[PDB]
């Protein structure tokens, strides 16, 4: 029961800053939507043991 | 908080002091005698330190 506003904020936002740093990170995309979920999506360089 | 028997209200300012504050005051970081807060900094794995 968030908007997507509180979402970004709230839950995005924070674990966003702290993902940065992770080795072979290559972008990073996010999105949260009104029914409160948040996805947090993180692409790795090729080669990258998953 | 409370409604008393004359019909006033008892509401939170009445009772407390409420502002905004840090959430611990046990550490008070000082640079050169003033107010000062830092943040450091880890090197990520296999990055050039300078």
């Amino acid at each position: 029961g968030a908007d997507a506003e509180t979402v970004q904020n709230t839950v995005t936002q924070v674990i966003e800053q702290n993902m940065n740093g992770i080795d072979h990170l290559m972008y990073m995309s996010s999105n949260g939507d009104s029914t409160g979920t948040a996805t947090i999506t993180l692409t790795f360089e090729s080669g990258t043991d998953p | 908080l409370k409604v008393n028997q004359d019909g006033s209200q008892v509401r939170l300012r009445d009772v407390a002091k409420i502002e905004l504050g840090g959430e611990s005051y046990d550490v008070v970081a000082k640079f050169n005698g003033q107010p000062a807060s830092g943040l450091g900094i880890k090197l990520a794995t296999g990055a050039n330190a300078l």
